[PDB]
RNA sequence: AGGACCGAACCGACUAAUGUUGAAAAAUUAGCGGAUGACUUGUGGCUGGGGGUGAAAGGCCAAUCAAACCGGGAGAUAGCU
RNA sequence: GCUCGCCGGAAGACCAAGGGUUCCUGUCCAACGUUAAUCGGGGCAGGGUGAGUCGACCCCUAAGGCGAGGCCGAAAGGCGUAGUCGAUGGGAAACAGGUUAAUAUUCCUGUACUUGGUGUUACUGCGAAGGGGGGACGGAGAAGGCUAUGUUGGCCGGGCGACGGUUGUCCCGGUUUAAGCGUGUAGGCUGGUUUUCCAGGCAAAUCCGGAAAAUCAAGGCUGAGGCGUGAUGACGAGGCACUACGGUGCUGAAGCAACAAAUGCCCUGCUUCCAGGAAAAGCCUCUAAGCAUCAGGUAACAUCAAAUCGUACCCCAAACCGACACAGGUGGUCAGGUAGAGAAUACCAAGGCGCUUGAGAGAACUCGGGUGAAGGAACUAGGCAAAAUGGUGCCGUAACUUCGGGAGAAGGCACGCUGAUAUGUAGGUGAGGUCCCUCGCGGAUGGAGCUGAAAUCAGUCGAAGAUACCAGCUGGCUGCAACUGUUUAUUAAAAACACAGCACUGUGCAAACACGAAAGUGGACGUAUACGGUGUGACGCCUGCCCGGUGCCGGAAGGUUAAUU
RNA sequence: AAUUCCUUGUCGGGUAAGUUCCGACCUGCACGAAUGGCGUAAUGAUGGCCAGGCUGUCUCCACCCGAGACUCAGUGAAAUU
């Protein structure tokens, strides 16, 4: 049976990459977020 | 011609074809073509503002001449081409010049005929004249509401309009729909008819041929819940309420012309 | 010529048995329907929650849908256990 | 190591996506492996990925994204022009053989090709963000010419039989060779050359388009395969000696013909139909502003350069998506033999596997199958399930019907093997010879050799000849929906939803309508033979009476009536 | 009647025997003409009924071939309390 996770790092990227966070102002506040808390990988870029 | 399909197969049984053995057979002028994708009935915000629409043959958009501004440049036709644009068919002419371009066909135009465009021009089926010298009783097309704007009215398959009188710098015409309307007596416009009166009695025959022409289908209302639809649904078929659009609209008879704007140029409405 | 006919690949899911702490949070075995078309499939793109999409079942929108998920107002309120 | 069994349009081989050392060698057995384990995709250590030609990067653009100014919006922000990004598409060039425990079209041997920089020489109108050409495009169908590939003969090497026969019409194996360069065939398309003139291609133009004459009858473009060369080479069954019995070295025969034949190539072709079938650059060509003893352009020769990143391994699966070493899911390419219409089915080749607990016993009962006396639906909500029918040719076939159908209606007969007609027939293919020629990959004649249906007659074996796998049960009456299609992913596939057709009604274009505080966009680069909404639902015969109520569409005397004053 | 409560209405056909099925009658509880009426060839993994063939569906079960169940060695769960 198909399931829902398909994997694409073409599309990983353009969905969740660094540089489409830094696009908008709420995907920014994101990365503002997960460096107050402390996280050590702040996107899904490698 | 008009001919009826054998039934050989259910399908095939009900289609009625229009066929038209001038028509060119072969690939249409390159220099005259351009790209034209589809839409699906959404607009630049995604959403779906046309609903019916989608899925389709790929087309390409011949440019056409709706102007007419070639003034005293005799021009002969070449052939006649099918357009898939729209209801009508087109014809090719070459001017005296050595240039090229597309015009809607006449009812009764073919190949090696002439046509002309200015004040001067012969009273022939064709030709494109201002208004003004045009005698009062013609039958023309393709008349344009503005001058040198282009032409707007009349452009469907087999329509037509009669100029009726003309009293100053306007004249009136009855147009296809009943409508009486003035214009100003500068706007071009076309001798004769469009010539495909037989396109109305095609037949498409299965639901197929329709999807063909990029049509969706149509869902009735009463057959939808009662959150998607004013006609809701109910236990089997009651509909107990006056018709409705979706939104709310009567549709049996409501008016929904509120220009204002205009209504200085009509003098009976329809019917 | 054909939303034509028989029938594999391919796409579907009408009947029965098994399984039901299953091999599997919907499958297996034997039959079954369509199979040049309103067909099927790869890659990328667009539509965002009282909104979308819907050949229309209240169907589907990440194993969740008569109003998704995550965080917040928040220790909502509970004449009831 | 020797037998046995299984897959073989895969359970074989090569990749993309995804994963990220699972690859090779040595070593270890605690944990991990549904058992043991000396073994492992497990632990530890070392080793392994070599490119001007393959891919990315790079040049060009589709849907779409972002978007200087700009327009719009309480703020955030929205849309969009010039531009700039974005493949799933377009754009230069390498083949064969050999080699490692693990990489190769990348290393080695042999033989090739493409695009640029610089220099020299000869001859010279070169020049763009502009014009034109080209690139450049659909579905279905048909025939011819070919190759991949297979079969048989010939040729070369070897063999004479564990048990009757086997020196012949006997048995086994091999019989392979590229890119490039030269030739330009089957076949497809288009008449060619010269002079003069012109409201067109925003300016210009020798280019494209158009017009009017002269002069000739063959010029040009595209094009699979074959042949020659590449090749006095490479490869090659078998041998001869060394050999730590892992394998290392030298040598080397034949290497031809006929027939059959693709879903691949000629073919982006040809014929035909309606639903009428991307864009831009590279490339070719004409000129403007400019520069002309320069600069640039064409040709030959020499020389230099072609960077950087990916390259191991799995990839229908134990390595990817499913919590598992999970009967599930996952796109592209390659396509042998016998029988067969076939990529179905059965048995096999190359190649790969026996699925990570076994050993005994032969109770009830459960699961998956085989056979059955007499009866034959008496079973049951219901013929559920099971049994049965099943191929080709010929004969034959009802009511009804929209004249197409119904129909494979129903039903009946014949099927193996051997010989003859004919030492292999009809047909297909086609050598030698001869004749002619503008002699060439030519034409006519000619028929050797090879290949090979179907039918008739006679005979013959068995209970059974469409003998296995494979492979329609049929007929009668009737409700509903015309029909092919669509739907509750995971208890409902239907009489429900679509549907062609029909009617009413709105809409004159800055259209009605829809998404948007707005700009704007869709409708539509459409214009009443058009578009939106609603009901009905092929086709045939038809669709009656009622306007009091509610709604919608008109009317104007009078009554009532808001802000404001 | 996909519509009929009384109702298994009455008559005829089919069966030895038919609350279903087919054809008529009209007392239509409570059909009806585009939320369409009445017909209709072809089509349907659609609803109901009757035949031929065929059979372990059944009278009524019997035997046989395989995988479990049972015994031995290794590993080693679960709901509940």
């Amino acid at each position: 049976m198909k399931r829902t996770f398909q994997p694409s790092v073409l599309k990983r990227n353009r969905s969740h990459g660094f540089r489409a966070r830094m696009a908008t102002k709420n995907g920014r506040q994101v990365l503002a977020r997960r460096r107050a808390k402390g996280r050590a990988r702040l996107t899904v870029s490698k | 011609a008009v001919v009826k399909c054998k039934p050989t197969s259910p399908g095939r049984r009900h289609v009625v074809k229009v066929v038209n053995p001038e028509l060119h057979k072969g690939k249409p002028f390159a220099p005259l073509l351009e790209k034209n994708s589809k839409s699906g009935g959404r607009n630049n915000n995604g959403r779906i503002t046309t609903r019916h629409i989608g899925g389709g043959h790929k087309q390409a958009y011949r440019i056409v001449d709706f102007k007419r501004n070639k003034d005293g440049i005799p021009a002969v036709v070449e052939r006649l081409e099918y357009d898939p644009n729209r209801s009508a068919n087109i014809a090719l002419v070459l001017y005296k010049d050595g240039e090229r371009r597309y015009i809607l066909a006449p009812k009764g135009l073919k190949a090696g005929d002439q046509i002309q465009s200015g004040v001067d021009a012969a009273i022939k089926p064709g030709n494109t004249l201002p208004m003004r010298n045009i005698p009062v009783g013609s039958t023309v097309h393709n008349v344009e509401m503005k001058p040198g704007k282009g032409g707007q009215l009349a452009r469907s398959a087999g329509t037509y309009v009669q100029i009726v009188a003309r009293d100053g710098a306007y004249v009136t015409l009855r147009l296809r729909s009943g409508e009486m309307r003035k214009v100003e007596a500068d706007c071009r416009a076309t001798l004769g008819e469009v010539g495909n009166a037989e396109h109305m009695l095609r037949v498409l025959g299965k639901a197929g041929a329709a999807r063909w022409r990029g049509v969706r289908p149509t869902v009735r209302g009463t057959a939808m819940n009662p959150v998607d639809h004013p006609h809701g649904g109910g236990e089997g078929r009651n509909f107990g309420k006056h018709p409705v659009t979706p939104w709310g609209v009567q549709t049996k008879g409501k008016k929904t012309r509120s220009n204002k704007r205009t209504d200085k140029f009509i003098v009976r409405r329809r019917s």
